[PDB]
């Protein structure tokens, strides 16, 4: 399971980073669960290949 | 196996996380490996239980606000 942490991040920034992480387990067929506390979006994905976790990585990282 | 990445988060956060991940492998008989790019902490927990990772990611949120 891998997990991703973005702090202060803005609802239009929220969209995106979900939006990216959604057709990726839509293509892969994993589970992603979204959760939103205060200024921190959490983003997991189960049984995600490195190689599409650096992607969300490099991506989140640009977008925060 | 549970995989935490933390995006630009303070390094004074960082480094309570990376002891406080370490304290917890080292109780549990895992090991953990940490990354570190700019604004990117990647943390790689072998073996870990689920209300572990809940205990880790709660203290994350804790420290980095």
């Amino acid at each position: 399971s891998s997990i991703f942490l973005l702090s202060n991040v803005s609802e239009e920034a929220r969209q995106r980073a979900e939006e990216y992480v959604r057709r990726i387990s839509k293509k892969e067929g994993t589970e992603v669960r979204f959760e939103k506390d205060d200024g921190f979006l959490t983003i997991e994905v189960k049984n995600l290949s490195e190689e599409r976790l650096r992607e969300i990585a490099e991506y989140l990282w640009r977008v925060a | 196996t549970w995989q935490w990445v933390l995006i630009n988060i303070s390094e004074e956060a960082r480094q309570r996380i990376e002891e406080y991940v370490r304290r917890i492998s080292k109780k549990e008989g895992t090991e953990v490996h940490f990354e570190k790019d700019d604004g990117v902490l990647h943390i790689r927990v072998k073996n870990l239980h689920e209300k572990r990772a809940r205990e880790i990611h709660e203290y994350a949120k804790r420290v980095i606000l």
